[PDB]
RNA sequence: GCGGGGAUAGCUCAGUUGGGAGAGCGUCAGACUGAAGAUCUGAAGGUCGCGUGUUCGAUCCACGCUCACCGCACCA
RNA sequence: GGAUGCGAUCAUACCAGCACUAACGCACCGGAUCCCAUCAGAACUCCGAAGUUAAGCGUGCUUGGGCGAGAGUAGUACUAGGAUGGGUGACCCCCUGGGAAGUCCUCGUGUUGCAUCCC
RNA sequence: UCAGGAUAGCUGGAGCUCGCGUGCGAGUUCUAUCGGGUAAAGCCAAUGAUUAGAGGCAUCGGGGGCGCAACGCCCUCGACCUAUUCUCAAACUUUAAAUAGGUAGGACGGUGCGGCUGCUUUGUUGAGCCGCACCACGGAAUCAAGAGCUCCAAGUGGGCC
RNA sequence: ACAAAGGGUGUUGGUCGAUUAAGACAGC
RNA sequence: AGCUCAACGAGAACAGAAAUCUCGUGUGGAACAGAAGGGUAAAAGCUCGUUUGAUUCUGAUUUCCAGUACGAAUACGAACC
């Protein structure tokens, strides 16, 4: 029924997205992209581990949803359904024609086959933020969602505040500072620009850091 | 004709700058054009009368006819093994007067003024600009140094701001 | 709740119009096809005569165009008319009239033709057009009427015909001179020189002074104060027309600037006294 | 600089009738001719925009009518309305524009005697109030925008109306 | 049996066997193509030199 | 593997200019008859294949999947 | 130091909210016989000068939005030329050169020509 | 018309007009001036696609509880608004390279006088052109087995790496 | 004129950690 | 010549998501015959008035290109409107 994943390994077109000039294409095999605890607090998981592609190439929708399953159920196995919160970081956005085989290669531009994402050197594929005990958990949940990817990939531990852009010393300096506003996953930074008014007490700044 | 429309692949040739449409400044109308003047055709997209043919837009000619509304631009176009003198009409919203010959008159006018010294004082030189040259030794006062050495290589500052 | 119209992208997206056309002062269309001038006859200029009312005066002036902006050969206003003799009524017919004959007067006198062209000095309400000297064509100007509605009877162009009379060469036609009709396509002199003599704004006045006096009164204290009444306005603008064709030179001010301006709006503030305020309203804000 | 100021005179700028009915015909005439007696001005038709089946209207159908009235004749038409409504205003009517309005069910009640012909209509009022001034945002030259402070609000209209004509405002 | 359908390989060096050339301007050029009435006036000038 | 039509009560089907869930069998009950047969009446019976989107409103319109039916394509 | 008429550039000039302005002006403003115009003297047109700086115009402020400049992003991304360079490949280092763009941070909020007028 | 032909290009022969470094030139740089929308980048900018949460809101959504109802109250999920957020585009884009493209760098120049016009101007005001006088060290580098012009004609018009 | 994902307590260098002469690991 | 579109907010009996009317915001998110891309806001869009330059004469140029023709288009000249 589908191909080899070998057929459509490596990246040789130009983006195809779905659009109004390339019609009838399926939808992706992957249609959730956060698990766990995606509703905790940015302040609960400082921990943030990353798996990152070291290849350039085509991931397949069906790998990503692969991954994610087998990630998320080794997580819940091992830390519980309510000690991470996991992200796919890749989005399937380029379609993968087939000419399915009228005779020879005659009129050979092929219909849509599936979905697939591109994915360049360094990128970001799946993220993790948990707590500081449930580190190796992470690592080894990454390291089994390894096998379900083409290509190489390699696990960094990030040095960021869970899925914040701050590092964990700055981010703690700005809220021990009360220079931080949570906002879900997200933390916001407090500047010096802007309608003063609109400043609760205290949170008012002459400068910026 | 022949495959291709007089304004085929003109999509942003003939578009206008961002956030630059509307009525057209006073100083276009407001430009005198004589025979002889050097000029570079940019076309107006909202100025669809006097359309020089996209090959010419971007281009730098000579004007050798002046008329109410247009005028006359002769123009280099180089056709398989030869160069032809392309003679168009073009409307002057079009078309704007060129920086291509600004420092000739100046130039020209300093050297006569040089050789008019230099023949006064009995002297021949030479009123041709040369190429940058070698600089010749100079001292430098020592100061603080600063020691630049390789950066031991971390995986983490691999990514932009950090992974 | 509603989403906000004026959000950061229209902003960004927003192209500002001419600052004469934000001010809703410059038709640029009329502009351009105004000043635009063929470009096989090069640096000549084409003079446009810009007539312009106030609510109390009437502007009139002869520009010509350039990159640096608009040059003026001459100007004549309303305001100056009381020394000729118009001290009522500046924003009127007549007063139109007078202002344009005296432009006329002036720019052929700044350019040396005021013997060569005299025009007609009775005003008439007939079409008239200067006639072509053989030492030199007449000067040359396009009315320039501006954001008015051209309709029949306006004083633009009772000011154009002060000016043909005046002696200036304007193309125009006669379908908007006060008195045309528009059932018949003809031009009624003798209706034409009762509005150029203020003969309305008479019959007005006696029609008030015959219904109801009080509203006389109230309507035309000044012409009252003046001593001017309905059967002296055609003296008057007569007057008024060969003192302007006497001398319409202009006159130069005596009155000698002062050393000093003082200045009357509040100046910028710097960026410590601003610094300065800010500090003041942070610690005032935090202290709480 | 104060709000005494003679030139911040609330006054009805116009009054505005309007009649929507969804057939044209005879009807409409009649309508058009109810307006005309009653304002004094020949009345101006009014047609579709859209074509929408449910309503039984067509494109360019001249489905309404409406006058516009300034002046004494205004006043005397908005004290008229005001008179059948009892001078009982909705806090709703009132716009945040310093505008409102009201409608009434039977013209018979403005002083028009009843024609079985002609039939009964109802009718829309609208009272556009602004201060001297407002010309700026109408003129052709130097248009501009009335400044926030002189423009008109609802608690002006509201009082205004209070206070013009002892009526009562109630928000139900 | 299907060919080849287009190409421009060799048409450079082939141009630049012997171009490429450009045509000597000469002082004067020709009038033919400018505005016709300021030609007729250029020309009763020069008969009445 | 492609191109078409179809998916609706226990069963067989209609329906849509989008604003009603409906017919004929099946079951139950009532009416009628001296009793039956036939007949008539009433009741029950619907994730309108699944998941999305457009709409104020979707069985209806659009997209992707699932289940069955029909038609596919010469010279050697 | 400004205003007005006509402009050049066409946001450092725009948008929003607040505060202020001597004089001349610019305005608001009073009427509809006339020219003119509409359902509507609202607009447009004509005739005026009772009243007002309330509005418009102008100026100033906002840890405002936008806009413009700088710093930084970053010698990063990308890229012209070289290699009997590494690598199974995907891709990538090095050599001779060129070299961006968001976020974040700082600053600024018009300059001007002709003519008339007030100071 | 598709295994062909003509046509232009590429080539030979014939020459002719000049020239000897003072060079009407150049598949090259330099200097000064123009045009561009690819690579990249952007969505926290328009169009389109797309993930997640956070804080608020409704006489006008699906529910639970307190209730005969209530424009009565408290919560859940949905819509909506605000400030954020993951990930995208050959037929999207503010911004925007590298390479490449065009023009110019004097003897066919400049300055000062006078003249011609039926064109142009209110105006011997301009626009071109024509005469006289003077100046003009050749006006960036490198190279220049030289530059220009014409006639007749072959073969080729399956390419491939 | 080919070789991959996964592996090796074969061996050879490096990186980050843990215990140790108040005595590191295995057997008594 | 006059006017400004789509859309949204707040209001008006029937009238409601959607009829007509009032005010405010509104960079074009409308419309411009058709495919798509450009372009346009006191307009190139909508309404109205007057009209037939959709007229006559030949030449020049651009696009295609062999620098042939046709089609289409552009700038002048000579007339009448
Ligand atoms: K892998
Ligand atoms: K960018
Ligand atoms: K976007
Ligand atoms: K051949
Ligand atoms: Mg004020
Ligand atoms: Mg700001
Ligand atoms: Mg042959
Ligand atoms: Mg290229
Ligand atoms: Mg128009």
């Amino acid at each position: 029924g589908r191909r080899p994943a070998r057929c459509y390994r490596q990246i040789k077109n130009k983006p195809y997205p779905k659009s109004r000039f390339c019609r009838g294409v399926p939808d992706p095999k992957i249609r959730i992209y956060d698990v766990g605890m995606k509703k905790k607090g940015v302040d609960e998981f400082p921990f943030c581990v990353h798996l990152v592609s070291w290849e350039k190439e085509n991931v397949s929708s069906e790998a990503l949803e692969a991954a994610r399953i087998a990630c998320n159920k080794y997580m819940t196995k091992s830390a519980g359904k309510d000690a991470f919160h996991l992200r796919v970081r890749v989005h399937p956005f380029h379609v993968l024609r087939i000419n399915k085989m009228q005779t020879g290669m005659r009129g050979a531009f092929g219909k849509p086959q599936g979905v697939c994402a591109r994915v360049a050197i360094g990128q970001v594929l799946l993220s993790v933020r948990c707590k500081d005990g449930n580190a190796n958990h992470a690592q080894e949940a990454l390291r089994r969602a390894k096998f379900k990817f083409p290509g190489r990939q390699k696990i960094i531990v990030s040095r960021k505040w869970g899925f914040t852009k701050f590092s964990r010393t700055d981010y703690l300096k700005y809220k021990s500072e009360n220079r931080i506003i949570p906002d879900g996953v997200n933390a916001k930074l407090l500047g010096c620009h802007g309608r003063l008014a609109a400043r609760q007490p205290g949170r008012a700044f002459l400068e910026a850091v | 004709p022949a495959g291709h429309g007089l304004r085929s692949r003109t999509r942003d040739s003939f578009s206008r700058a961002f956030r630059k449409k509307g009525t057209i400044p006073l100083s276009t109308y407001l430009r005198i054009f004589k025979i002889g003047d050097y000029v570079d055709i940019k076309v107006n997209g909202a100025i669809h009368k006097g359309m020089p043919h996209k090959f010419y837009h971007g281009r730098t000619g000579r004007v050798w006819n002046v008329t109410k509304r247009a005028v006359g631009v002769e123009v280099n176009k180089q056709v398989r093994n030869k160069i032809l003198r392309k003679r168009i009409h073009v409307r002057i919203e079009h078309v704007q007067l060129s920086r291509c010959t600004e420092e000739v008159k100046e130039r020209m006018k300093k050297n006569d003024q040089l050789k008019a010294e230099a023949k006064a004082r009995g002297e021949v030189i030479s009123t041709k600009r040369q190429p940058v040259g070698p600089k010749p030794g100079f001292m430098v006062e020592g100061a603080t140094l600063e020691t630049v050495t390789p950066i031991p290589y971390d995986v983490v500052n691999d990514l932009k701001g950090g992974y | 709740f509603i989403k906000v119209q004026k959000t950061r992208a229209y902003f960004k997206r927003f192209q500002v119009k001419f600052k004469r056309r934000r001010e809703g002062k410059t038709d640029y269309r009329a502009r351009n096809r105004l000043i635009n001038q063929d470009k096989n006859k090069y640096n000549t200029p084409k003079y446009r005569f810009v007539v312009r009312f106030t609510n109390k005066d009437i502007i009139a002036q002869i520009v010509s165009a350039s990159i640096a902006g608009d040059m003026i050969l001459a100007s004549a206003y309303a305001r100056e008319l009381p020394q000729y003799g118009l001290k009522v009524g500046l924003t009127n017919y007549a007063a139109a009239y007078c202002t344009g004959l005296l432009l006329a007067r002036r720019v052929l006198k700044k350019l040396e033709m005021d013997e060569e062209y005299q025009g007609n000095p009775e005003a008439s309400g007939e079409d008239y057009s200067v006639e072509p000297a053989e030492s030199r064509r007449p000067f040359r100007a396009l009315l320039d009427v501006g954001l008015i509605r051209t309709t029949t009877g306006n004083r633009v162009f009772g000011a154009l015909k002060g000016a043909l009379d005046g002696g200036l060469d304007i193309p125009h036609s006669e379908k908007r001179f006060a008195g045309f009709s528009k059932d018949s396509k003809q031009l009624d002199a003798d209706v034409h020189r009762k509005y150029i003599y203020g003969g309305h704004v008479a019959t007005y006045m006696k029609t008030l002074t015959e219904d109801e006096p009080e509203k006389y009164q109230s309507h035309f204290s000044e012409y009252i104060k003046q001593g001017l009444e309905a059967d002296d306005l055609e003296e008057m603008y007569k007057k008024v027309h060969a003192a302007i064709r006497a001398d319409p030179s202009p006159k130069k001010s005596e009155k000698q600037p002062p050393k000093q301006h003082k200045r009357y709006n509040l100046k910028k503030l710097t960026y410590e006294e601003r610094k300065a305020k800010l500090i003041e309203r942070l610690n005032a804000l935090n202290s709480a | 600089k104060k709000l005494s100021n003679p030139m911040r005179e609330i006054k009805v700028q116009k009054l505005v009738l309007n009649i929507s009915v969804g057939e044209s015909g005879d009807r409409l005439t009649r309508a058009a001719k109810v307006l005309e007696q009653l304002s004094g001005q020949s009345p101006v038709f009014s047609k579709a925009r859209y074509t929408v089946r449910s309503f039984g209207i067509r494109r360019n159908e001249k489905i309404a009518c409406y006058v516009t009235v300034r002046g004494e004749k205004a006043m005397q038409l908005l004290e008229s309305g005001l008179k059948v409504k009892e001078y009982e205003l909705l806090r709703r009517n009132f716009s945040e524009t310093g505008c409102f309005g009201f409608g009434i069910q039977e013209h018979i009640d403005l002083g028009i005697k009843y024609d079985p012909s002609t039939g009964i209509y109802g009718m829309d009022f609208y009272v556009v109030l602004e201060r001297p001034g407002y010309r700026v945002a109408r003129r052709r030259r130097c248009k501009a925008r009335v400044g926030i402070q002189h423009r008109v609000t609802k608690d002006d209209a509201m009082k205004w109306f209070q206070v013009k004509y002892e009526g009562v405002i109630l928000n139900k | 049996a299907k060919s080849k359908n287009h190409t421009a390989h060799n048409q450079s060096y082939k141009a630049h066997r012997n171009g490429i050339k450009k045509p000597r301007k000469h002082r004067h050029s020709s009038t033919k193509g400018m505005d016709p009435k300021f030609l007729r006036n250029q020309r009763y000038a020069r008969k009445h030199n």
